[PDB]
């Protein structure tokens, strides 16, 4: 148990020691641009890529316990709520009652294992609900057909496909994976440093800072995809004409007298153009066989300029809105709380006029009168206080809270609102 | 009017689950229906409070 | 003390015209508008060296014969994969090149790692464009209103 | 614009009816009812 009490001293330390993992990361692929058969030199020090074989075994063990720290931190946590949904959830609709999860939707349908654990609501304190939609619904049912439905030697004693359950709701955490992902970046990087640089891909969850950057676009990528789908095609289109009227201005040849190349072959004429014509910039009257006197030229002669514009004024309607547009909404967005929080209430949502009718009044009134975290100590309180020993309001509004009804909250009708 | 004890204070206290609230805010003054708003918010007062009963064991 | 030393030598008493900075009130209008955003300006270009610096080493692993600043290789002809210069030469090149990175390299017919090289300046070319963009352009716009 | 034009729709779908297009003041008022009220009390393609 020594063990496990120094298990709770990396739950103590996470985040520390998930900050110094990327401050190995940095000196780690900072000499890995010392390199140079793949040699690496020494310039100062005496013994320098001995410390790289120090280094890399020591990140990749720092890449270990933060994970389990977050295997107690936040599995539980999040481990929870999953069971807290489906104790919700049966008792409020019965789906394995009734509903018996659709084609899709496999959560619940992972969990269409987990309703026949016999240790089953681990961490949600209401194992009577195992029993009590028994009497509630199972009422009108058999109870056996319900109760087969719900109910050294360590080696054999354990709810065995619980916790076999418990893993198809672990990897479902994108985040445990990602640590996983960074764990298997540890692994085989550190076998072959050409490959132990991408751990430096973790300032994207790293400063929180930036996350702000990458959600303005992380969250526009649905139409982005679009764009650049329209793109490829409509060259595609562009290429074809060409191949048709013009194939004979595309040489990447050398006077000719050389191997010369024309691009009428299979399909290369368009990989041609998407990687010139793109990556050109310039228009593409730029590398083309320069024209002084056709009059295919004249056709010629339009052929770049509308494909200018379709440099031009496709890929910048592309990013900009991509830059921009983008942006302004999370300008707006993080504009966008700061509005009930000085105008209305939270609780009773009202307006700063009838709290600030008072001089001062809507701060305290914000701060006495709705003070919102005062109902999370609140109801810690109830909860650990006796059922028995309830006041007539201690019984009251649990009695509200024990059918998840609320109605009890000062909606929009606060106190002094109707008084004198 | 009731009790607020001081032990459950010093696990409130946290940046960590104070910003936890700042995004559910910042959630919640987006995308949720009204008459679910309480409901959702209740659910989250008891997730962080068993929250705070993990952050006491520590 | 700008004042002195460029009065003692005047290949250095230019920057007191810095001092327009300060100078017309109208101006710092456009400054202010950039200098109240610099702490997230700084984190941009912080991302942007080392995504190059993961984009060299791959070429540096895979690609570095396509890497001549030579003259037809009876000169003494440089490659690219000596301590740390082939990234030094891509942000300088590469960077400034603007025309994507297709422009420079040992410039393909008929390789098969040339598909791979195909493909490898066409998401640089975004990583080009989609990356500095979005660094200015919110930076001159989304700054401004 | 089209930014705009898009949220430009969230406004009297949340604010004030369709029909008596009056406010989300008065029908939650009441509790939950500026809901209901655009769900009993306009409800529009009950009129259909
Ligand atoms: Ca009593
Ligand atoms: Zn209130
Ligand atoms: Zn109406």
């Amino acid at each position: 148990a020594y063990q496990q009490k120094l298990l709770n001293y990396f739950a103590r330390n996470f985040y520390n020691m998930r900050m110094l993992a990327l401050f190995v990361a940095f000196a780690i692929n900072f000499i890995l641009l010392f390199y140079k058969v793949h040699y690496v030199l020494e310039e100062s020090s005496g013994y320098m890529e001995p410390t790289l074989r120090i280094l890399a075994i020591l990140h990749t063990v720092i890449s270990f316990f933060c994970i389990i720290g977050y295997y107690c931190l936040k599995v539980p946590l999040v481990i929870f709520k999953r069971e807290k949904e489906v104790a919700r959830k049966l008792e409020f609709d019965g789906l394995y009652i009734t509903e018996q999860p659709s084609e899709d939707d496999i959560k619940g349908q992972w969990d269409r294992l987990v309703i026949n654990t016999q240790s089953f609501p681990n961490n949600y304190w209401d194992k009577f609900v195992k029993r009590k939609v028994m009497d509630k619904y199972g009422e009108f049912y058999g109870r056996d057909r319900i109760s087969e439905l719900l109910g050294s030697a360590v080696l054999n004693s354990i709810d065995v496909k619980y916790q076999m359950w418990k893993l198809g709701v672990v990897f479902t955490d994108n985040s445990f994976l990602y640590l996983a992902w960074y764990m298997t970046m540890s692994v085989l990087g550190h076998y072959n440093n050409f490959f132990f640089a991408a751990h430096l891909l973790d300032i994207a969850m790293g400063f929180k800072t930036l996350r702000t950057i990458l959600s303005s676009v992380t969250h526009n990528g649905k139409q982005l995809v679009l764009t650049v789908g329209l793109l490829a095609v409509v060259v595609y289109l562009y290429t074809v004409v060409a191949f048709n009227f013009f194939r004979k201005f595309y040489n990447k040849s050398e006077d000719g007298d050389t191997p010369d190349m024309k691009c009428d072959d299979m399909l290369t004429c368009y990989m041609f153009h998407m990687y010139v014509g793109v990556r050109a910039g310039g228009g593409i009257g730029d590398e083309i066989e320069d024209p002084a006197g056709d009059e295919y030229e004249i056709y010629r002669i339009i052929f770049d300029i509308t494909f200018f514009f379709f440099v031009i004024v496709i890929l910048l309607a592309i990013i900009q809105g991509l830059i921009i547009d983008a942006f302004g909404e999370l300008r707006d967005q993080q504009e966008q709380v700061k509005e009930d929080m000085e105008t209305k209430c939270f609780i009773c949502g009202i307006g700063n006029d009838y709290f600030d009718t008072v001089p001062h009044g809507f701060e305290t009134h914000t701060l006495q009168e709705h003070n919102l975290a005062n109902y999370l100590f609140f109801l810690m309180y109830l909860i650990n206080k006796d059922e028995t020993e309830h006041t007539g309001q201690e019984s009251y509004v649990w009695k509200m809270y024990q059918e998840r009804c609320w109605e009890f909250f000062p909606a929009g009708d606060c106190f002094r609102k109707q008084y004198e | 009017y009731f009790e607020i004890s001081e032990s459950s204070r010093t696990q409130w206290e946290k940046p960590q689950v104070k910003e936890s609230k700042r995004q559910f805010i910042f959630d919640v003054v987006n995308e949720g229906g009204e008459k679910e708003k309480m409901e959702l918010f209740v659910n989250f007062c008891e997730d962080t409070i068993f929250e705070m009963q993990l952050a006491a064991q520590i």
